[PDB]
């Protein structure tokens, strides 16, 4: 399962959403 | 191991930052708690929703991603009370049996306008259990959060 | 209020705690 990348401190709100949506999933797949 | 993403809402002033923060904080930023239930070690994620409307789209999508809804009144505010089925309509709305607990805070103050029997009389109507909470003695606020887990399973 | 993301190699548990921050974040920046 690929680790989605920090998305860095100056990230528009919506690549924050992609981010936190991949986090999510990526957090899920290695549970 | 397990995780729950739970969701607080109702109307403005009703004390769901307060029941957030007794949860995780144990007072009267985090969102995030370990507790055990049963004897099995959970992790609750707690989304504190704003009580003051603010029409957004993209609220309701961070909203769908919670698994239970704290449903939040103040037993002395019957306007909080009589919003109740607003928010239980939106609920449904942005899932699409939705896993839900009436709570009735501020069961500390004296005077309340919302009695036991009437908030529980709309809970067996739903279908859901209620629980009376004070945010700021930390009654029921566990048997709150630890009874929608219960309800999300 | 915007949380930091707590670097590449953040333990499972960090990111947890930050993927619930951001959470709260994005709903209320709305
Ligand atoms: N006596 C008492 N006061 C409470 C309780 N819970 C919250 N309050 C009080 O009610 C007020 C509002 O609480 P708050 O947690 O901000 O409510 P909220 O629902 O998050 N407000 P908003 O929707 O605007 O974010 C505060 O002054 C707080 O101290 C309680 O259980 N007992
Ligand atoms: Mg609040
Ligand atoms: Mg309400």
């Amino acid at each position: 399962p690929r680790r989605p990348r920090c998305p860095g401190d100056d990230a528009s709100i919506e690549d924050l959403h992609e981010y936190w949506a991949r986090l999510w999933n990526y957090l899920y797949r290695v549970a | 191991m397990t995780e729950y993403k739970l969701v607080v809402v109702g109307a403005v002033g009703v004390g769901k930052s307060a029941l957030t923060i007794q949860l995780i904080q144990n007072h009267f930023d985090s969102y995030r708690k370990q507790v055990v239930i049963d004897g099995e070690t959970c992790l609750l994620d707690i989304l504190d929703t704003a009580g003051q409307e603010e029409y957004s789209a993209m609220r309701d999508q961070y909203m769908r991603t919670g698994e239970g809804f704290l449903c939040v009144f103040a037993i002395n505010n019957t306007k909080s009370f009589e919003d109740i089925h607003h928010y239980r309509e939106q609920i449904k709305r942005v899932k699409d049996d939705v896993p839900m607990v009436l709570v009735g805070n501020k069961c500390d103050l004296p005077s309340r306008t919302v009695d036991t029997k009437q908030a529980q009389d709309l809970a067996r109507s739903y279908g859901i259990p209620f629980i009376e909470t004070s945010a700021k003695t930390r009654q029921g606020v566990d048997d709150a959060f630890y009874t929608l887990v219960r309800e999300i399973r």
